[PDB]
RNA sequence: CAAAUGAGAACUUUGAAGACUGAAGUGGGGAAAGGUUCCACGUCAACAGCAGUUGGACGUGGGUUAGUCGAUCCUAAGAG
RNA sequence: GAACAGCCUCUAGUUGAUAGAAUAAUGUAGAUAAGGGAAGUCGGCAAAAUAGAUCCGUAACUUCGGGAUAAGGAUUGGCU
RNA sequence: UUGGCGGAAAGGCCUUGGGUGCUUGCUGGCGAAUUGCAAUGUCAUUUUGCGUGGGGAUAAAUCAUUUGUAUACGACUUAGAUGUACAACGGGGUAUUGUAAGCAGUAGAGUAGCCUUGUUGUUACGAUCUGCUGAGAUUAAGCCUUUGUUGUCUGAUUUGU
């Protein structure tokens, strides 16, 4: 029963989203969460909380934070599964700031 | 690495800057010791020189068949396992390939090969070339070469202070680019239909073709260019320190600036500073080679001192050169308590 | 962004966010014109210069209620 | 705010225009530029500069009505 | 089997010796027809194979990922199966800006009174100023370590001397 972990990670968007063009800001951070879930888990089927989109999108399309605390679950897929049985859910976790943070597993308990 | 400041005083006898000090650009290459392995020579024939065979060393380093590699680590690093069984032996096929060398190949090369571990590049693929031997009989230059093999030879044994050489390198790739910049073309009106960084007439009528000498958009840079009559203006020793240190300023400093040299990192082991630029941008192999002509100039038989070199930071206006000088400058901080 | 529907979803629906028109509007009605496009119910053949589970498309149906709103009556330029 | 001008927002409506990736040249649209300032060019084309309001000041000429916002200067926030 | 010599494209030359076969150097014995009167009348060569035997070692490239010293796309410098390797975060260095929120001040032009009979009693405020505070924020996206944390490391195609 392995592979069902769940880590809080710290992902600087500033960097991923410098140089963009600010109409594909917010957009761009979404696929660059689904990209950085899929580096850290190697799940392809990346899932993101609506709550997680609402921090993304929380200043509009060129208004996306410099660092976001993401909650990163990898999940085994079910009801009639796709491809990969595993499958990654990037959840928002609320901080007073996103900054001084490590990368720390957390446990079901 | 990169490009850095020096002040030295300026002697030449009727020059309205002569005892003077000037502050002049340098570049700085890094160059850990080249370890030599193996030597090739090349016997003289009417179609030119052409090489009869090559002699390699007996131990070569990981970063040498990673030159020979390109899918390096799924590999089973079979290379010169062979050649190793066919050492270990006294001579039993390697005293008779010198003596082939030493009977023929009137031209004798050693291949040497950088240490790229030593450099603070990600590369790990050491580069390997050839370095011509020019002194002596054949016999001479391969003794030379058998008695390197396996060795790091450093680049104060080969090039001196006050010299002039030659830098060749691939010059800093810029993709493709149209005419107006790639050959420096007038610009065309500002009310020029279809566009105006361009080349207006590209030939006559006859000949019904477009000329080679027509300037054309394509690929600029990423060009070989070998410069010539760069004086080296320091050999430094990595293990060293206070390397940016003269006789005039004696302060216990590193070349590498505040910060480190943008892009590249540190120069922890020897190195040189030239004058003036050098083809290429920071990161790239050089080759420095002596110069093919005894050049006086009374510029080239200047005899150079260095006042001061600039270690400020590179990567912005850095105001100081020292970490020990900005801590003097700005007293103590909120940071350190 | 998620969920639903679906064989199949960038485009359908429903939530959540970000926006826009900014009251001489991308809102609510009408005139000329169109003629059923209105509305409900079913899916890929075509059409919607990508797709389509959606549609002003396709198939089948339902829909327009006046003594008071108009026409109808009057005369205008004019026609006869 | 002088203002159904330009900007932002309630009501209402829309989120429709094939998308994804990357960011070469040349384009289209929009900008900036040392020092010089029309030397460019048929030609100041194009762009820049000016600009709202208050106060001061305002010539030649004139059909006495104008020219005139002539030209030319200064000020402008917040708070008590 | 013994010396070599030959690098211009050497791939050729004798020998030192042992074994074997012909010898037209000089003389004999047997055979040849009939392919019919000629018919080129068939005699020498960049490759291999279910195959046989005198013997030998079990490699890489490419795609996918990555990289940015490259780049329109291809190509091009790089890295990746346990390394002081790579990556995602965090301190440091470095740099850019200019002194953050909050709290406090008998600071601040001033606007309205008490009575316990006026050298700090005080309130409803108040742009700014001062202190904490060269602070705070940002810092590679084309500047470094994972001495800190955390993870990654056997996926697919092809290559005949």
């Amino acid at each position: 029963l392995k592979d069902v972990v769940t880590r809080e990670y710290t992902i600087n968007l500033h960097k991923r989203l410098h140089g963009v063009s600010f109409k594909k800001r917010a957009p761009r951070a979404v696929k660059e969460i689904k990209k950085f879930a899929k580096l850290h888990m190697g799940t392809d089927d990346v899932r993101l909380a609506p709550e997680l989109n609402q921090a993304i999108w929380k200043r509009g399309v060129k208004g996306v934070e410099y660092r976001l605390r993401l909650r990163i679950s990898r999940k085994r897929n079910e009801e009639e599964d796709a491809k990969n049985p595993l499958f990654s859910y990037v959840e928002p976790v609320l901080v007073a700031s996103a900054k001084g943070l490590q990368t720390v597993v957390v446990e079901e308990d | 690495a990169g490009m850095t400041t020096i002040v030295r005083d300026l002697d030449r006898p009727g020059s309205k800057f002569h005892k003077r000090e000037v502050v002049e650009a340098v570049t700085v290459v890094d160059t850990p010791p080249v370890v030599v392995v193996g030597v090739v020579g090349y016997v003289e024939t009417p179609r030119g020189l052409r090489s009869l065979t090559t002699v390699w060393a007996e131990h070569l380093s990981d970063e040498v068949k990673r030159r020979f590699y390109k899918n390096w680590y799924k590999s089973k690093k079979k290379a010169f396992t062979k050649y190793s069984a066919k050492y270990a032996q006294d001579g039993a096929g390697i005293e008779r390939e010198l003596a082939r060398i030493k009977k023929y190949a009137s031209v004798v090369r050693v291949l040497v090969h950088t240490q790229i571990r030593k450099t603070p590049l990600a590369q790990k693929k050491a580069h390997l070339a050839e370095i011509q031997l020019n002194g002596g009989s054949i016999s001479e230059k391969v003794d030379w070469a058998r008695e390197h093999f396996e060795k790091t030879v450093a680049v104060d044994s080969v090039f001196e202070q006050n010299e002039m050489i030659d830098a060749i390198a691939v010059t800093k790739g810029h993709g493709f680019e149209g005419v107006t910049h790639r050959w420096g073309t007038k610009k065309l009106p500002r009310k020029t239909h279809r566009g105006l960084r361009k080349v207006a007439c590209i030939g006559a009528w006859h000949p019904a073709h477009v000329m080679w000498s027509v300037a054309r958009a394509g690929q600029r840079g990423y060009h070989s260019r070998t410069s010539i009559n760069h004086k080296i203006y320091r050999v430094g020793k990595g293990d060293d320190e206070a390397n940016g240190a003269t006789s005039f300023d004696r302060t216990k400093k590193t070349i590498t600036p505040m910060g480190g040299f943008v892009h590249y990192g540190e120069i922890k082991n020897d190195f040189i500073m030239v004058k003036g630029c050098i083809p290429g941008n920071r990161k790239r192999i050089v080759t420095l080679r002596k110069s093919l002509y005894t050049n006086t100039s009374r510029k080239a038989l200047e005899e150079v001192s260095l006042k001061w070199i600039d270690t400020a930071s590179k990567f912005g206006k850095g105001r100081f050169q020292t970490p020990a000088e900005k801590h003097a400058f700005m007293g103590t901080l909120k940071k350190d308590l």
